[PDB]
């Protein structure tokens, strides 16, 4: 008989005192568990107030402005003071930078917002983890329609004695646009934010933090991100364009908002089609039907 | 003893190579009979104690 037991047996012993003062050593000491739930706080834009005064101060310019360090690197500095919830060691290190320069209706305004870290964390959490730039850029142009939306919300306001089928007719159009928009975040705000926070942190309590963190983050699923189900996202922008240009046309040309608005309804009751047929081939996306279809078809 | 490095002192100690493993990221110290279970195991239980020492 070959049982090797002089050897794992004074070992294994060993092992276990290691890695358990290892983990031990991450969260007690150097505060692992703060930085997942302080990096949700400014980037997927968990803390209100933050994501609202953020985008709100730059969709307030739409070139050559709103692109040099002076601004976009100052804007952030003026954002964190209207937090309410930050300016501490972990709020700093917020490199408000960009990756591309834009040249001049449309729903895109490629922006990125990287984190940083020091050495005994930079180890775990790793530099491609580059992937909530990826999420990243999807949540802040879904701000672009809740603000721009409810431009158009405002605009009106100040229009009101003027009451006949035009306007009456008119507004119902916003209720119409508004109610899609306020299901689909409703929508991210339960996948990304908190069952896919659920896990991965009652899953914590060395090498599992890599791959849990890089279970936890793979948020990009649930997120219509995937190429996978990527034909779902492409028709989401074709609804997100045509409320931009709802916006444009702030009774001179109601003839002309009007064709706009059955366009809407014309996507969005091909979308309904679209997802039924995508539940044969995905229980993630079996929420989503049930979201945008209730009491319909 | 050369096992009885990173399981105690963290010291890798190297002569020739008879050790099946030689040496921002800094997690480049490559790696690729006896047990597997334990073959693995033996590569990570010195790297966390090597990391210690830095910090």
């Amino acid at each position: 008989v070959l049982m090797k037991r002089s050897i794992t047996a004074p070992l294994a012993a060993h092992i276990s005192l290691v890695n358990k003062a290892a983990v031990d050593y991450f969260f007690v000491e150097l505060h692992l568990e703060a930085h997942y739930e302080a990096l949700r706080h400014f980037l997927l834009m968990e803390d209100g107030e933050f994501a609202q005064s953020l985008s709100d101060l730059l969709f307030e310019k739409l070139p050559g402005e709103l692109l040099n360090p002076l601004v976009l690197n100052s804007v952030l500095s003026k954002a964190l003071q209207c937090s309410l919830h930050g300016d501490t060691p972990h709020a700093s290190n917020l490199s408000l930078a960009l990756k591309y320069l834009p040249e001049v209706p449309d729903v895109l305004s490629c922006l990125e917002l990287r984190y940083k870290v020091d050495w005994p964390l930079n180890i775990v959490i790793t530099e491609g983890c580059s992937k909530y730039s990826g999420v990243f850029s999807f949540l802040l142009q879904l701000k672009l329609m809740m603000w721009a939306l409810k431009d158009v919300c405002f605009h009106l306001k100040r229009t009101a004695m003027a009451g006949s089928v035009q306007f009456r007719q008119l507004q119902l159009f916003k209720h119409e646009m508004q109610h899609f928009v306020k299901v689909i975040q409703g929508y991210i705000a339960n996948q990304i934010l908190h069952v896919t926070w659920c896990e991965f942190r009652a899953r914590l309590a060395l090498e599992e933090i890599q791959r849990a963190h890089a279970e936890y983050l793979h948020a990009v699923f649930r997120g219509l991100l995937t190429e996978k189900a990527a034909p779902v996202m492409n028709v989401i922008h074709s609804i997100f364009s045509l409320v931009l240009k709802f916006r444009s046309q702030l009774h001179p040309n109601f003839a002309l908002m009007q064709q706009s608005y059955n366009t809407f309804k014309y996507y969005s009751h091909f979308l309904f089609k679209v997802v039924t047929k995508l539940v044969n081939r995905q229980p993630h996306l079996e929420d989503f039907l049930l979201r945008i279809n209730f009491n319909n078809y | 003893r050369f096992i009885h490095d990173w399981v105690y002192s963290g010291v890798f100690r190297d002569a020739y190579g008879e050790f099946m493993i030689q040496v921002k990221l800094y997690w480049t110290h490559g790696y690729v009979v006896f047990l597997k279970h334990i073959a693995h195991d033996i590569y990570v239980c010195g790297k966390t104690i090597n990391l210690l020492k830095l910090c």
